[PDB]
């Protein structure tokens, strides 16, 4: 199997600016017949992928000329002059030269803005939930940027691991930020077995990791 | 048009069989190879194989030789994908893709059919409040939220104040718990001053179980 590695996993961009996504293949995609079957697709949330560029530089029918492709053997590049809102999504490169057709891992084009530290909130489990044998502790990181954040849980100062799940929203349309929730789940007994519950958020926008906490339970 | 219309979403249990269809427009049916690609939640794109619309011969990718069957109904211009002895790992969105020989590209993609394999039984969620910081009432912006946990299957819809409240609202993507049950939280940032005057109710609806709950927070 041939491997296609798309360099920019995520590409922050300002509207109107140029975007450049890279694709590198394990082997030369130069078929022995001459052609180089390296194509580019864009897939938007909830939608099926869409062919943009084929055979390195050929724009498929209907595709805006601001989209262009280059490259020759194992290295290829897709460029988008003047990025538009409708251009935001995941770009996949794909090869059809070798045995089984393979796709790159995808590059997410996103809106680049200023750094925003998250607003951190912590919620203890409700009495109604505890009353059912479970205890969920929720840590909220509100409207931050970039997406990278670090939320470490601590129960009576002991660092937790493996007992939490976190969800993240898509970049906000108005302010271009992200929000994230981290849920720490414990049995009621284990929950009532400790004092302080705290989530420590460490984001590029904070001067030093911030931690919010409570201690009942 | 190259139109490709796939069948509805499928909810299955391990070991069962599924048959997904893809109706294409005639007068071009035999002009493309009918490929199939899988996309597991947040995973890459995996080519499964294709079937010759001119001869009816399937070619399966190494990773899909065994429980997968490519078929066609040349009369109804319809292509089918069948997966037997279904596994959790089959949970994905399956695309029916028309491909052209010369360009060797994936020209038209179907909408994609979502298949969810699980042993879980339909279950309405439990809705718990995510109370705004009490020991910190007047401090600018308040927390506030609802934890909608342990439900199956997706989706769930959550509004606030019957829809009058949308700004600041962040409803996170569900997360599959180790129990095989989904859980999610919907939060909202309000002014601490509004706490006590402005009442907040999250409206949670789970159609699969015909469950509807309003929770004052």
């Amino acid at each position: 199997e041939l491997v296609m590695t798309q360099t920019p996993l995520s590409l922050p961009v300002s509207l109107g600016d140029q975007a450049s996504i890279s694709c590198r293949s394990s082997q030369s995609l130069v078929h022995s017949n001459g052609n180089t079957y390296l194509h580019w697709y864009l897939q938007k949330p909830g939608q099926s992928p869409k062919l943009l560029i084929y055979k390195v530089s050929n724009r498929f029918s209907g595709v805006p000329d601001r989209f262009s492709g280059s490259g020759s053997g194992t290295d290829f590049t897709l460029k988008i002059s003047r990025v538009e809102a409708e251009d935001l999504g995941v770009y996949f490169c794909s090869q059809s030269t070798h045995v089984p057709p393979t796709f790159g891992g995808g590059t997410k084009l996103e809106i680049k803005r200023t750094v925003a530290a998250p607003s951190v909130f912590i919620f203890p489990p409700s009495d109604e939930q505890l009353k059912s044998g479970t205890a969920s502790v929720v840590c909220l990181l509100n409207n931050f940027y970039p997406r990278e954040a670090k939320v470490q849980w601590k129960v009576d100062n002991a660092l937790q691991s493996g007992n939490s799940q976190e969800s993240v929203t898509e970049q906000d349309s108005k302010d271009s930020t992200y929000s994230l929730s981290s849920t720490l789940t414990l049995s009621k007994a284990d929950y009532e077995k400790h004092k302080v519950y705290a989530c420590e958020v460490t984001h590029q926008g904070l001067s030093s990791p911030v931690t919010k906490s409570f201690n009942r339970g | 048009q190259v139109q490709l219309l796939e069948s509805g979403p499928e909810l299955k249990k391990p070991g069962e069989t599924v048959k997904i269809s893809c109706k294409a427009s005639g007068y071009t049916f035999t002009n493309y190879g009918m490929n199939w690609v899988k996309q597991a939640p947040g995973k890459g794109l995996k080519w499964m194989g294709w079937i010759n619309t001119y001869t009816g011969e399937p070619t399966y990718a190494d990773d899909f030789k065994g429980r997968f069957a490519f078929s066609l109904e040349t009369s109804a211009s319809t292509a089918y994908l069948q997966i037997n002895n279904l596994k959790n790992e089959d949970t994905a969105t399956y695309f029916c893709v028309q491909a052209e020989r010369l360009r060797r590209t994936f020209d038209y993609w179907g909408a994609g059919t979502t298949v969810t394999v699980s042993s879980a039984s339909t279950k309405g969620p439990s809705v718990f409040p995510l109370a705004p910081s009490s020991k910190s009432t007047s401090g600018g912006t308040a927390a506030l939220g609802c934890l909608v946990k342990d439900y199956f299957p997706e989706p769930v819809t959550v509004s606030w104040n019957s829809g009058a409240l949308t700004s600041g609202v962040h409803t996170f993507p569900a997360v599959l718990q180790s129990s095989g049950l989904y859980s999610l939280s919907s939060v909202v940032t309000v002014p601490s001053s509004s706490l006590g005057t402005q009442t907040y109710i999250c409206n949670v609806n789970h159609k699969p179980s015909n469950t509807k709950v309003d929770k004052k927070v």
